[PDB]
RNA sequence: GCGGUAAUACGGAGGGCGCGAGCGUUACCCGGAUUCACUGGGCGUAAAGGGCGUGUAGGCGGCCUGGGGCGUCCCAUGUGAAAG
RNA sequence: CAAACCGGAUUAGAUACCCGGGUAGUCCACGCCCUAAACGAUGCGCGCUAGGUCUCUGGGUCUCCUGGGGGCCGAAGCUAACGC
């Protein structure tokens, strides 16, 4: 997808498994399990104080790291998230959360994001029943998200999907396996997410 | 526990070098001298008397302060008839604020008689036995009665709020009730409860650590008599 | 001369109270007894009453205020814990009904002076109409 | 139980006869999150005793802070020596809009939702005085009442 | 502020951080700067009380009542193009 | 009496401090000059907010009370502090 460097030396800088990969993060890796420290030659010394900053920082890259996307996109939403109305932070998540290229991710279409967003560029996904190619569009409510019909006897498809048949989606989802269809039903609230992020700094972060 | 007309002639006291603060005890300038209005004396009285039974009767103690050398005897006897603990050589910086510190030497005098009833006073070098025994001396001079402390009390009442005001600032800090015998030198606002009487003059002073201390056995449970003290005041 | 009437009063009051007197004297007027009628109504004072001092005619305001307190310092609380002057001479202050200001989120006042005469924040707004912001009382 | 935070620590130095002679300063804070803070000002020979004792000076001196919803009642403006506090309610999602040593002394308090601005001098420690001298100054709807009944 | 023979501050290397079809630089405007302060500053010793008066214009002006309604407040109504 | 100046000393030098002289000047009148550490380094007016003590100058029932002026100490409060 984006970034498309290592991402586990970024699991590695977050302490934090961060699953940028899906499958093989849940065996005997991840990077973390099995070596859990900082990337670079210095990471395994006495780690000192984080700044105030810091801390801010690396909170925000922990959770922008794991949608895969620019700065430059990444604050283009906040930006809006803050000017909306309501809880600014939370708001934030339901719009990452909103993005076509991460709710293939959640209905397991692809097991990463990185793959969910190739999915789309290349095609395989549909919305309501039209085809969108973009990682970004905007899923609203009440929109079916399909595996393209002509896509639908696909290799990387098919093991993804009868992996899927018995394994529970969100809450905010819908989704029915042999009919390769999911459903937006709402935008997620904050605990429905568990991310690793207090994002209450996030926004702290976008002051400094 | 009373008298009123004992004005006696230990009603008003000072001449002006006055708390202005002190404006509403007073009831004339006759001649020099600002005399305590009588009446408010007695009242006030009322609900200071009143708080200290209340302490008596839930058994807690009350540290007499008075330094002030025409009381400092008064103190001695009145606070030992009550279990209640007295200050009354002079005060010091942290009798209650550094209260565990100060009690180190409350520990150590308890303990410096110990030597003084065993064979280890013919033992140890008489290096050591000059020192230490006349270092005994003076603990048992200014500790005489506060080693009956074993915390914080619950109240203090001290005989002069201006001459014994590093008492009076102590309590306060750590939120200890000042009961306290003033009169026009003082800054009655600085006092919880006031006997606006004088600090000075035995016939006062005495007269209300009598009656006081008579109140504090009076509620606790002995019902007793005549003082150590009274008209043995000259 | 004195040259705000206003201001000599609001100070003589925050004067008086910062050393907790039971009353003060301020020289009279109907318009500086207009405003102690609401010092008084919200509960700033203990009310006011024309005295009069030396044949000439005083309002006698009677102050308030908290209970004696703990630690060292017992000097309690005062209910008048700020009050300040907003218009005066060479700089009058006028408000709509739109702007009239709310006061420490309504903990506190601020009397204004309309054509339907003398009257809080909450009074004017209530009733539609704005004046020459007078103080601010908290 | 307590959260503690410290908000700077210093070397201080003094002169002897042939050479300076050094000394450290801790401020710090504890809060219960709920509307309990107090301010340590600790200083000592040695860094970590000066945290310490710190630590034991900021709980005495507690301040019960009055929140509503994450914020607080009025908005303040304090001065402590050359430093203005000001301390203004935010409705929830706002965070804590600070300069940073009031916001460890804010969400320490457990203020979650606040606007705030550091004027005059900016000394940090007269600054955490004086956001202490702030907090301890807010009344609510609740005490005012009382104050103005009879 | 680094460099005077053990440089995390110079030049290279390995590693690391930040952005990324861009990344840096210089220039300019507002910001932080309550650092021209109306909001929101000061002048005994930090910059700042005129050497002192007399007084022109101007600014400001005690208590009570009545008229007017300029300031001030309120209602209605017209105007405030489109773009932004 | 004393800038400049003329001498004596001192000194490494001594265009200075010390010593002996000495002109403008210092004084007066009239006319200019308009400066200053022209300082309380604190503009003028009025109102308010504990007291103590010393002093100058009024008044009254004259142990004291009541004004005006000059100091010191200090309540509240202020001040970066010193202080006020
Ligand atoms: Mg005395
Ligand atoms: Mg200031
Ligand atoms: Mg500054
Ligand atoms: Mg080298
Ligand atoms: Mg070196
Ligand atoms: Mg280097
Ligand atoms: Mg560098
Ligand atoms: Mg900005
Ligand atoms: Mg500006
Ligand atoms: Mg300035
Ligand atoms: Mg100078
Ligand atoms: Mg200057
Ligand atoms: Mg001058
Ligand atoms: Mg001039
Ligand atoms: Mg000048
Ligand atoms: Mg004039
Ligand atoms: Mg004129
Ligand atoms: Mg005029
Ligand atoms: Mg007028
Ligand atoms: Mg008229
Ligand atoms: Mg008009
Ligand atoms: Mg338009
Ligand atoms: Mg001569
Ligand atoms: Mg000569
Ligand atoms: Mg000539
Ligand atoms: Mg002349
Ligand atoms: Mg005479
Ligand atoms: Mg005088
Ligand atoms: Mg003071
Ligand atoms: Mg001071
Ligand atoms: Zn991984």
């Amino acid at each position: 997808g984006r970034y498309i460097g290592p991402v586990c030396r970024l699991c590695r800088r977050e302490g934090v498994k961060l699953y940028l990969k899906g499958e093989r993060c849940y065996s005997p890796k991840c990077a973390m399990e099995r070596r859990p420290y900082p990337p670079g030659q210095h990471g395994q010394k006495r780690a000192r104080r984080p700044s105030d900053y810091a801390v801010r920082l690396r909170e925000k890259q922990k959770l922008r790291r794991i949608y895969g996307i620019s700065e430059r996109q990444f604050r283009n939403l906040f930006e809006e998230a803050s000017k909306k109305k309501g809880v600014t932070g939370s708001v934030f998540l339901g719009l990452l959360e909103s993005r076509l290229d991460n709710v293939v991710y959640r209905l397991g279409f692809a097991v990463s994001r990185r793959q969910a967003r190739q999915l789309v560029r290349h095609g395989h996904i549909t919305v309501n029943g039209r085809r969108v190619d973009l990682p970004s569009y905007r899923v609203r409510p009440g929109d079916e998200i399909a595996v393209a019909e002509k896509s639908r006897n696909l290799e990387l498809i098919r093991q993804n999907l009868e992996a899927m048949k018995g394994r529970k989606v969100g809450p905010w989802l819908s989704l029915d396996v042999e009919g390769m269809k999911g459903k937006f039903l709402r935008l997620p609230d904050r605990e429905d997410l568990a991310l690793p992020v207090n994002e209450q700094l996030v926004i702290e972060f976008y002051s400094r | 526990v009373k008298e009123l007309l004992e004005a006696g002639v230990h009603f008003g006291h000072e001449r002006k070098r006055w708390n202005p603060k002190f404006a509403r005890y007073i009831y004339a300038e006759r001649n020099g001298i600002h005399i305590i209005d009588l009446q408010k004396t007695m009242e006030e009285l009322e609900r200071t008397f009143r708080f200290i039974e209340d302490l008596a009767m839930r058994g807690g103690t009350i540290l007499f302060v008075g330094t002030k050398k025409q009381a400092q005897d008064i103190v001695r006897m009145e606070a030992e008839r009550a279990g209640m603990p007295y200050v009354n050589q002079r005060w010091l910086g942290g009798m209650l604020t550094n209260f565990k510190t100060i009690s180190q030497r409350v520990h150590r005098l308890e303990e410096l008689e110990a030597l003084f009833a065993s064979p280890e006073i013919e033992e140890r070098p008489k290096k050591e036995q000059v020192r230490l025994k006349h270092e005994l001396e003076r603990l048992q001079k200014y500790l005489s009665g506060f080693r009956l402390l074993k915390r914080l009390p619950d109240a203090i009442f001290v005989v002069d709020p201006t001459k014994e005001a590093i008492a009076v600032r102590e309590a306060r800090k750590l939120f200890i009730p000042v009961i306290a015998l003033a009169d026009t030198d003082s800054d009655p606002d600085l006092v919880d409860y006031i006997i606006p009487g004088n600090d000075d003059a035995i016939r006062s002073i005495q007269l209300i650590l009598s009656r006081a201390v008579d109140l504090i056995i009076q509620a606790r449970g002995g019902v007793v008599e005549p003082s150590p003290s009274y008209a043995l005041v000259q | 001369m004195l040259t705000d009437p206003i201001a000599d009063m609001l100070t003589r009051i925050r004067n008086a109270t910062r050393v907790y007197k039971e009353s003060t004297d301020v020289p009279a007027s109907r318009f500086k007894e207009e405003i102690l009628r609401i010092l008084a109504r919200e509960g700033f004072i203990k009310g006011y009453e024309r005295v009069d001092v030396d044949g000439k005619p005083y309002l006698r305001v009677y102050l308030k205020y908290g209970p004696r307190r703990q630690g060292p310092d017992p000097r309690p609380e005062q209910v008048i814990h700020h009050i300040r002057r907003i218009s005066k001479p060479g700089r009058r202050v006028y408000v709509g009904v739109k702007e009239i200001p709310r006061v420490r989120r309504g903990l506190g006042i601020a009397i204004l002076s309309t054509s339907k005469g003398v009257l809080t924040d909450r009074e004017a707004r209530k009733l539609g109409v704005g004046g020459e912001l007078i103080c601010e009382v908290w | 139980d307590f959260e503690e935070k410290m908000i700077l620590i210093r070397r201080t130095a003094r002169m002897q006869a042939g050479g300076r002679r050094f000394r450290f300063g801790a401020l710090v804070v504890v809060g219960d999150r709920q509307g309990r803070v107090g301010l340590g000002f600790g200083k000592a020979p040695e860094v970590p005793l000066a945290v310490q004792k710190a630590g034991y000076y900021a709980r005495r001196n507690m301040v019960e802070v009055p929140l509503q919803n994450g914020t607080i009642p009025h908005e303040i403006e304090v001065e402590f020596g050359a430093s203005k506090i000001v301390l203004k309610p935010a409705a929830p999602g706002t965070g804590v809009i600070a300069g940073a040593v009031p916001r460890a002394i804010l969400e320490l308090a457990g203020v979650t939702d606040i606007l705030t601005k550091e004027l005059g001098s900016r000394n940090p420690i007269n600054i955490a005085y004086a956001t202490m001298e702030a907090l301890r100054q807010l009344r609510t709807k609740a005490d005012v009442e009382r104050l103005r009944k009879g």
